[PDB]
């Protein structure tokens, strides 16, 4: 398969700025009928991909000329002059000259604001979930950014990973901050085997980890 | 191994 | 205008098989050949096939051979994506495009959503999150509420009936063991909890559950 590598991954902008996003081939992408057969797509949060550019440099019916491609055999560019908010999304590279079709990992276009700390939250099992015979602790990291985020679970000191199901918001439409939410699951009897349990979260805006916890008694 | 994507598409 | 209007969400059982659907409309249905592309967690984009309308002729991804089959019945103006013995590894958005004689797939489809889980349908278990602590004077206090073990998707999630909706998080529901896990949280200053009720409320419509639970601090 021909490989589509995209730089960046995120390409945080201000509305206005110019945005390049990057897309490198493994091999010549030049199709026998002389087309470079590379495009980019668009897909916004909640909808399916929508060709903006096709064959390098060719804008589809209705893109704006705000949009503009370039580049030749295993270099291409995605051009953006002035970033509006419907511009906000996941860009896709895919090339159609060799089989099978391949795409690019996507760059996601995201709008830039002033960092902001993540409010944690850690929450003890329930009564009502503990009588079932389960045990899980949930902890919210709500309203940071930079989005990059990384949350660790400690019972008694000790790290721990199986059980944990993590979920990610997108950029949020009234701030442009980001949210996360984990939930380390447990049984009721290994939670009752322990006393500690901790949310660790590493975050651009604290040289050390947040740390929200507590004991069970 | 490269093999072009060229289908017959058409009427 | 050119539409591509997909089948509907599928619920398949690990093992079995699904056959989805494609109509098209809005131009010569023959002159054009339909692809087909999936969508996984992260987003990644995988293409499936191509298919010819008036041959049935189709170009595959060799990685697809053991899972994918493209067929096409032109007089409807349809095309089918048969998936085989299913795994968790199929629970994703399949795509449906358009393809041109420029080799280039420019319209696609709303996409169909396709759930591998050997679960029925599962009413979820709902269960309040209060803070350990009693909260600081002139804070915010963040509340929660956890959605476990239900099936299918969707479950909704409001907090006071709608009258709260500043500072809510809900967030994407994760399938794990054949089984969803949602959580939502609020935010609400601390002269009104637990001074004034804070109530979430989860709505399960395949199993035709709403329930309440109000949030009530610990002790």
């Amino acid at each position: 398969d021909v490989v589509m590598t995209q730089t960046p991954l995120s390409l945080p902008v201000s509305l206005g700025d110019q945005a390049s996003i990057s897309c490198r081939c493994s091999q010549s992408l030049v199709h026998r009928n002389g087309n470079t057969n590379l495009h980019w797509y668009l897909q916004k949060s909640g909808q399916s991909p929508k060709l903006l550019i096709y064959k390098v440099s060719n804008r589809f019916s209705g893109v704006p000329d705000r949009f503009s491609g370039s580049g030749s055999g295993t270099d291409f560019t995605l051009k953006i002059s002035r970033v509006e908010a419907e511009d906000l999304g996941v860009y896709f590279c895919s090339q159609s000259t060799y089989v099978p079709l391949t795409f690019g990992v996507g760059t996601k276009l995201e709008l830039k604001r002033a960092d902001a700390a993540p409010t944690v939250s850690i929450f003890p099992p329930s009564s009502e979930q503990l009588t079932s015979g389960g045990a899980s602790v949930v902890c919210f990291l709500n309203n940071f950014y930079p989005k990059d985020i990384n949350v660790k679970w400690k019972i008694d000191g000790s790290e721990r990973q199986n059980g944990v199901l993590n979920s990610w918001t997108d950029q949020d439409s009234k701030d442009s901050t980001y949210s996360m939410s984990s939930t380390l699951t447990l049984t009721k009897d290994e939670y009752e085997r322990h006393n500690s349990y901790t949310c660790e979260a590493t975050h651009k805006t604290s040289t050390s980890p947040i740390v929200k916890s507590f004991n069970r008694n | 191994k490269l093999v072009f994507f060229a289908p017959d598409v058409g009427s | 205008e050119v539409q591509l209007q997909q089948s509907g969400p599928e619920l398949v059982k690990p093992g079995a098989s699904v056959k989805i659907f494609c109509k098209a409309s809005g131009y010569t249905f023959t002159d054009y050949n339909m692809d087909w592309v999936k969508q996984s967690h992260g987003k990644r984009l995988e293409w499936i096939g191509d298919i010819n309308p008036n041959t049935g002729v189709t170009i595959d991804n060799p990685k697809f051979k053991g899972k994918a089959t493209l067929t096409v019945d032109e007089s409807s103006s349809t095309v089918y994506m048969e998936l085989r013995s299913l795994s968790s590894e199929d629970t994703a958005v399949y795509y449906c495009a358009r393809l041109p004689d420029n080799y280039v797939m420019d319209y696609w489809g709303q996409g169909t959503s396709v759930t591998v889980s050997a679960a029925k349908t599962t009413p979820p278990s709902v269960y309040p999150l209060a803070p350990g602590s009693a909260a600081q004077t002139n804070s915010m206090v963040t509340l929660g509420c956890l959605v476990k073990g239900y099936f299918p998707e969707p479950v909704t999630v409001t907090w006071n009936s709608g009258s709260l909706s500043s500072g809510v998080h809900t967030f994407p529901a994760v399938l794990q063991s054949d089984l969803y896990t949602l959580s939502s949280s609020v935010t609400v200053p601390s002269s009104t909890w637990p001074s004034q009720t804070v109530t979430c409320n989860v709505a399960h419509p395949a199993s035709s559950t709403k329930v309440d639970k109000k949030i009530v601090p610990r002790d």
